[PDB]
């Protein structure tokens, strides 16, 4: 109902992945709440990404932060530190890309 | 070898090709030698518009909402123009 | 295995004539456009529902 | 003569012509140029010249058999002639070409030389020969954003990217069972060639290619390539055509057969009985002209290229042309049919019953491909003789009097008008 017991809950039913659609699905639910996501949640976000050997749902979940990041300072921190996890992770802005 | 090779680069242009599940199997898992412009390919073929995702109504009909609307509009004041007019009160001095 | 010609064949002089009968009729159409107002051809013009 | 045909999967027709003194034996595919999305175009002619390439013409030339191989919108074809005692070492070297590898016909070095040598063929052919170059913008116009628009030669820009998973997945697509027709003609008998390929196996493939989501549809339009440094001016210029199992197949090629070839420089062409050439000759208007009726299987086209140095005159060339066209739909006369009947008969029976095997191959491999058993001569003739001067005046009402036309040119085209003036001139305004 909180912040922590949502982090903590929607991790632990989040490490239970192993799929395509259910990883997606997940991903979907507890991006729909009503509190923004974590960071740690979106590292476990990346992380399954990698584990469910799928890069486009890696690149979905930063533009679905694009729109509920709900200003531009929270963007350009989220660009900080999910720079660098990006750097150790290989997954590109859809800004950089240009489809 | 185990990378792909332009043969169609632009995927956002055509999803006309017969067989899009070959090149739906062609996809890998290096993750970041990917060859951006076919990791451009998943984004779209996984993420694109079409069947799913498809707009409501497309560019080209919401100008031909509003024209169908104000055609038919125009069309009913003039028929109940050109139905009748005839006949009413005594004349406009009467009034007066 | 001749024709009759003049330097128009006969067989060019029925190929056109079935249309030739049609720009007459064309041309008789423009008449009675231009011809009336004319009160002596009004004596003929109007019969049906002209009038 | 006679056409026979079997089938287990793939289809074995022949011609034994016992007259002749060699036996051409190959297999005609039914995919084209007209089977390419426009970014691996030009893939058919790269395997027509790794079929050609240097190696496999030697292992070829080994035994005494010498390649040949086409490559057109709807079929392509792969023919190895031989005498006629050596079908049996044909037939094993199309196999062992083919069906058993592929990987050493596809090394690094082979590919690399032959797609050098195929783009320098497509740069020469692109700045060199014209009115070929004419005729390709032509369907690339006349078809536009449809496969029947791709070139079979292919493009520049095209034919430098691609490699060889390109080459093996239009192998694996189209180069298939159910695709393909193993022929055979000149001196060999039908028996003896079903009894040698099931001798052998010879199974290429389990079958499907890709069906095509959009078909041909005609386009009216024009492309106008103009180049001042250029001698003449080559201009191409059609209407929708029939395409092949049509009722009007023959009227079309008939209509086309009116209106005949010409060459200015002959002096057994300037006597020709057109009454095109009474106007084209006065001022000398052009130097050649030729009527085709390409047929196709979706669509078709039906028109008349021309090359011409009097660039100040092209517009009467393009308007005494399109007069005698709208003379077909009004007042054709019976002698202009029975001519045309005459030399149609005579070019199809030259182009079908020519001395030459390999294209006997490629003409009874399209054929059988398309409808499923080639259709002889004689009731080939029958039905040219069926056609009566009603049958030509309602092809031309329904497919020329007043139709949209694609028009492509080259050269020193400014004396050519705009496309409106050229377009109304298909009615005469006066029937």
């Amino acid at each position: 109902e909180t912040f922590e017991e949502f982090t903590a809950r929607y991790e632990k039913e989040f490490d239970e992945a192993y799929d395509l659609f259910e990883v997606q699905r997940v991903l979907n639910n507890c991006f729909s709440y009503d509190l923004v996501p974590a960071p740690a949640v979106i590292e476990k976000a990346l992380r399954a990404a990698r584990r469910v050997n799928d890069l486009p749902t890696a690149i979905r979940v930063f533009e679905a932060l694009k729109y509920k990041v709900e200003n531009e300072d929270q963007y350009k921190a989220y660009l900080d530190e999910l720079k660098d996890v990006r750097q150790e992770l290989g997954v590109p802005l859809k800004e950089e890309l240009f489809p | 070898v185990m990378d792909l090779q332009s043969r169609w680069e632009n995927m956002p242009s055509t999803e006309q090709q017969d067989i899009v599940s070959k090149l739906s199997e062609r996809q890998k898992l290096p993750w970041a030698q990917l060859t951006e412009p076919e990791k451009q390919a998943v984004w779209y073929i996984s993420y694109g518009e079409w069947g799913p995702r498809r707009p409501v109504l497309n560019k080209g009909d919401s100008s031909f909402i509003a024209k169908g609307v104000a055609a038919g509009l125009l069309f009913s004041v003039g028929l109940f123009a050109v139905v009748r007019m005839a006949g009413g009160q005594d004349a406009k001095t009467m009034n007066k | 295995t001749g024709l009759h010609f003049g330097r128009l064949s006969l067989r060019s002089l029925t190929a056109y004539a079935p249309n030739l009968m049609l720009w007459g009729g064309a041309s008789m159409l423009g008449l009675f456009v231009f011809t009336e107002g004319w009160p002596k051809f009004q004596d003929t013009l109007y019969k049906k529902i002209p009038l | 003569a006679e056409v026979t045909q079997l089938s287990n999967g793939i289809v074995v027709a022949t011609e034994h012509n016992p007259s002749a003194h060699t036996a051409s034996v190959g297999v005609v595919f039914g995919s084209g140029a007209a089977n390419e999305n426009p970014y691996n175009n030009g893939v058919s002619n790269l395997w027509k010249n790794i079929f050609l390439s240097k190696e496999n013409s030697a292992v070829a030339a080994k035994e005494g058999l010498a390649l040949s191989s086409n490559i057109s919108r709807d079929f392509q074809s792969y023919i190895v002639s031989s005498l006629p005692g050596s079908t049996d070492k044909s037939l094993d070297f199309l196999n062992q070409s083919f069906i058993q590898q592929k990987a050493n016909l596809l090394s690094s070095s082979n590919f690399e030389a032959t797609k050098k040598s195929v783009l320098k063929q497509v740069q020469d052919f692109e700045e060199n020969d014209h009115p070929n170059r004419v005729l390709e913008h032509l369907h690339s116009t006349a078809f536009q954003n449809t496969p029947l628009s791709l070139p079979t030669r292919g493009t520049l820009e095209s034919l430098e990217n691609l490699v060889v998973a390109d080459l093996e997945s239009f192998a694996n697509n189209h180069f298939l069972n159910s695709n393909a027709v193993v022929v055979g003609t000149g001196n060999i008998k039908h028996e003896d060639l079903v009894n040698s390929i099931e001798s052998k196996n010879l199974s290429l493939q389990t079958g499907t290619k890709p069906v095509l989501k959009k078909k041909a549809a005609f386009l009216g339009s024009e492309v106008r390539l103009r180049d001042d440094t250029l001698p003449k001016a080559w201009i191409s210029l059609a209407v929708e055509g029939e395409p092949v199992n049509s009722p009007n197949y023959f009227v079309a090629k008939l209509a086309a057969q009116i209106f005949g070839s010409y060459n200015a420089f002959e002096p057994a062409s300037r006597l020709q009985g057109i009454k095109l050439l009474d106007n084209i000759q006065e001022y000398q208007l052009c130097d050649n002209f030729n009527h085709f009726s390409l047929s196709y299987k979706d669509s078709g086209l039906w028109g008349f290229s021309t090359a011409t140095r009097n660039v100040t005159m092209i517009d009467d060339l393009i308007h005494f042309t399109l007069k005698q066209w709208n003379r077909l739909t009004i007042s054709v006369t019976d002698t202009e049919v029975e001519r045309a009947k005459s030399l149609l008969k005579l070019q199809l029976g030259q182009l079908y019953e020519s001395g030459n095997p390999v294209n006997d191959a490629n003409l009874l491999g399209a054929e059988v491909l398309i409808k499923g058993s080639k259709l002889s001569l004689g009731e080939a003739f029958k039905k040219i003789d069926a056609i009566t001067v009603k049958d030509v005046k309602a092809w031309a009402g329904k497919r020329l009097w007043d139709q949209d036309i694609a028009i492509a040119g080259t050269g020193q085209i400014e004396g050519l008008l705009d496309y409106m003036r050229i377009r109304s001139d298909m009615s005469m305004m006066r029937w």
